[PDB]
């Protein structure tokens, strides 16, 4: 006969049930291959068609085997990925790189997988942790040495983390989260370029800048901040700017007074480096 | 992690009995559960299974229409409703955990197990008869004696010798189910033949289900 | 039917070694346990060793444990008793027997005629 | 799906290399597990996925195989390993176990001390007669008693019971009970119990005469 698969959307548990439907002694079987997290020890399992496992959000190759001879067909299950709006505290530094992510139950084995975006393909990195419990803050952690290029290059990385209490059982993996991160010294690299100040009215100016390099990496750029300094009163003002906007209007300026403007780009966890200061007057 | 069964006992054929398993030490709602039974002198038999969300239930052929498995995830309790019981259902019933959402893989945690005896025999204490050694030794310097415990229900009985003061050379055999529906066993000891005249040997049988205690002196 | 023929006995000094053979003819014996027995003058015949089927192991009398070893050459329908560290007490006629019960209950229906072993 | 283990039982010594096989009536790939059970205790899971060792299990245990033929292996047998072992498929419902394999401790052969017991006078009042034959301290477990009443061979009227291996000497004991009515018991004179065992150079018979 002919069989077609169905899949649920990823649930809060990081699972989704692969179901089956028939639309055309004989034996029918299923071979299941988990593609994501390649550094895991066990990657395939042969199952009965009737038991419908709860997969993770990883990518899978599923193929139907029939025994009597038989026939074999395969469908590549796409990796549906949840988006965590809160960015993870990923710190790239002089001595190495460190991650923190929300942990769940105790004695959990985690697989961290990342690959640089838009060299679409390439350096696919995979990491498997020893079983570990949540810290008092409810977080798990792992670290790499400086030599380990773990997000050490100033590029956008796509990260996916999986969890299992029994990593040797293929059908027990769950998705934790997926996220984007810009590696290296993102605070310095994220500095906006081509900052310009233009006369908008007799008492207002338009400030424009090129989009930060962080804006190309989804969810990384939290906001822009524009700092304006009155060089006579020494008064300073900061204006947060939506990450989708690269322009802001400053009003209430006084004639003859010199002003200074700087722009920075902030992530959820890092203050950006200020741009070169702009000197101007009405 | 602990699993505790309850509800076992004696039940007449055709009647109904409800077993319960209390789970503790883990997240009950995240794991499939199953029941596995074992007849006294027999191997293991998987009875039924249920998924974490109770959406999947499976039964063995020998119990399909007669048993019902269910779970109360709010109280961390697994249930097994048994109806139209036959004598073959007489077994010790264990509750066990499956490591995944679905009914799959081995069973990594087990309970203590509870005994379920299906019979219409009614509770009865045992009769105790002596297995006397020959008044003339034909086995050299060693001799054998014991007690016969016959016609009791249900299991079990306890046997000691000289109020437990005699343990060397003691053999107590597992019970057998007679055609009448009653149980019977024997307990024997080997002793020096020269001590038959000087030493007294008394077996102590106790049957708590019937609250019956018997002490029998065994003489050649 | 089947005939058993022992051989390899004879006179041996204390501490010496002998290997007895038990050759079966008439019927294949690879399916049956083969046992060795012995009988000293004026005593009861006593068990020495048993070689069950290949894979089911060997069992020994306590008088010979650690000194005698039973083995099978099933292709030649023969079993052996290697006897090391012989003692005067081992002197006896040695017999081999088929256990006709394949479930190993010890139904010794066929016997060899025996072979004398004398230690001293 | 039928699960057949082989052998049904085996004797070994401490340090030996033990191998149990498990055979499936249908192909089950790698969905197979192994369990260990001690008398009066719940089973304990040893191996899953045919070859994955469960946490806490010593490294001397190992499994292998796929499809229809599977093997469990103990490299060096330890005293706490003497027990019974079961394989189980979870390839499809209903989940089925094997019949089990008991791993016993091997020792030197011991012949049974055979005894026979007439029914007590107190029991003869109740109209029934129980005759008991005892096979004490023997090894190995394989044996065969036949009841003979006035040399007539009995059957259907006898039941048997065997102890576990004795904690001191690892031997077995067996009891066979012959049940008769008082009328049938008074109908015959000679009651005999004939034992065969691999450690008995002859079939051993113990008998008594009713009324003596």
């Amino acid at each position: 006969p002919q069989v077609r698969f169905s899949v649920e959307q990823l649930g809060q548990d990081g699972r989704r049930r692969l179901t089956l439907k028939e639309q055309p002694e004989v034996t029918y079987r299923l071979q299941l291959h988990m593609l994501s997290c390649p550094c895991k020890a066990k990657a395939t399992r042969t199952l009965h068609l009737g038991k419908m496992p709860y997969l993770s959000g990883a990518a899978y190759n599923v193929a139907v085997i029939s025994s009597n001879p038989g026939l074999n067909q395969t469908w590549h299950i796409p990796a549906d990925t949840h988006t965590e709006p809160v960015a993870l505290n990923i710190s790239v530094g002089t001595n190495g790189t460190t991650m923190y992510w929300p942990a769940r139950a105790q004695s959990m084995t985690y697989c961290i997988e990342w690959q640089p975006v838009g060299q679409d393909g390439g350096l696919a990195t995979c990491s498997l942790t020893a079983p570990q419990d949540p810290d008092p803050a409810g977080m798990a952690t792992y670290s790499w040495s400086r030599e380990s290029g773990a997000m050490g290059q100033e590029k956008c990385y796509y990260i996916t983390i999986f969890a299992s209490a029994h990593p040797e059982k293929l059908t027990l993996w769950s998705t934790v989260l997926s996220t984007y991160h810009f590696g290296g010294n993102a605070s310095a690299a994220g500095t906006p370029h081509h900052v310009s100040v233009k006369n908008h009215s007799l008492d207002s100016v338009s400030v424009d800048w090129a989009p930060s390099l962080l804006s190309t990496c989804p969810g990384v750029l939290k906001e822009y901040v524009v700092r304006c300094r009155d060089e006579d009163s020494k008064q300073v003002s900061e204006h947060p700017v939506q990450p989708t906007e690269t322009q802001v209007t400053l009003s209430g300026l006084r004639a003859g007074v010199a002003y200074t403007v700087q722009v920075r780009a902030d992530t959820a966890w890092l203050r950006g480096v200020w741009s070169q200061p702009q000197r101007f007057s009405i | 992690v602990q699993l505790v069964e309850s509800g076992g006992g004696v039940v007449q054929p055709g009647r109904s009995l409800r077993l319960s398993c209390a789970a503790s030490g883990f997240t009950f709602t995240s794991y499939g559960m199953s029941w596995v039974r074992q007849a006294p002198g027999k191997g293991l038999e998987w009875v039924a299974g249920i998924s974490y969300d109770a959406s999947d239930t499976e039964y063995a052929d020998s119990v399909k229409g007669r048993f019902t498995i269910s779970r109360d995830n709010s109280k961390n309790t697994l249930y097994l409703q048994m109806n139209s019981l036959r004598a073959e259902d007489t077994a010790v019933y264990y509750c066990a955990r499956s490591p995944d959402y679905i009914i799959d893989y081995g069973f990594d945690y087990w309970g203590r197990g509870t005994l379920v005896t299906v019979s219409s025999a009614s509770t009865k204490g045992p009769s105790v008869f002596p297995l006397a050694p020959s008044s003339k030794s034909t086995s050299g310097g060693t001799a054998a004696l014991g007690c016969l415990v016959k016609d009791y229900f249900p299991e079990p009985v306890t046997v000691s010798w000289n109020s437990g003061a005699l343990t060397s050379g003691v053999h107590t055999f597992p019970a057998v189910l007679q055609s009448s529906g009653l149980y019977s066993l024997s307990s024997v000891v080997t002793v020096p033949s020269s001590s038959l005249g000087t030493q007294t040997y008394i077996c102590n049988v106790n049957h708590k289900p019937s609250n019956t205690k018997v002490d029998k002196r065994v003489e050649p | 039917q089947v005939q058993l023929q022992e051989s390899g006995g004879g006179l041996v000094q204390p501490g010496g070694s002998l290997r007895l053979s038990c050759a079966a003819s008439g019927r294949t014996i690879s399916r049956y346990a083969m046992s060795w027995f012995r009988q000293a003058p004026g005593k009861e015949r006593e068990f020495v060793a048993v070689a069950r089927r290949s894979g089911d192991g060997a069992f020994y009398a306590d008088s010979v444990q650690g000194r005698f070893t039973v083995s099978r050459d099933d292709a030649k329908n023969t079993v052996y008793l290697q006897m090391n560290s012989l003692k005067p007490e081992d002197t006896a006629v040695y017999y081999c027997a088929i256990d006709s019960d394949t479930f190993y209950s010890g139904s010794y229906d066929y016997w060899g005629q025996g072979t004398q072993v004398t230690v001293s | 799906i039928q699960m057949t283990q082989s052998p049904s039982s085996l004797s070994a010594s401490v340090g030996d290399r033990v191998t149990i096989t498990c055979r499936a009536s249908q192909g089950i790939s790698s969905d197979l597990a192994w369990y260990q059970q001690k008398p009066g205790k719940a089973p304990k899971l040893l191996i899953y996925d045919a070859s994955s060792l469960q946490s806490g299990v010593p490294s001397r245990f190992s499994g292998s195989g796929s499809g229809t033929d599977f093997t469990l292996t103990i490299s060096s047998l330890q005293p706490e390993d003497f027990a019974t072992y079961y394989c189980q498929q979870y390839w499809w419902y209903p989940f089925t176990f094997g019949q089990g394999t008991k791993v016993e401790i091997k020792r030197t052969v011991a012949a049974p001390s055979v005894f026979i017991f007439p029914p007590s006078d107190e029991q003869l009042k109740s109209g029934t007669a129980s005759v008991v034959c005892l096979l004490n301290n023997f090894y190995p477990r394989e044996a065969k008693v036949q009841w003979k009443v006035d040399n007539a061979l009995q059957s259907g009227n006898s039941q048997e019971s065997v102890t576990e291996q004795d904690s001191k000497d690892s031997t077995y004991s067996l009891s066979s009970t012959l049940t008769l009515s008082k009328a049938d018991y008074e109908k015959h004179k000679v009651y005999a119990c004939e034992v065969t065992h691999q450690g008995l150079s002859s079939p051993v018979t113990k008998s008594f005469n009713r009324g003596e």
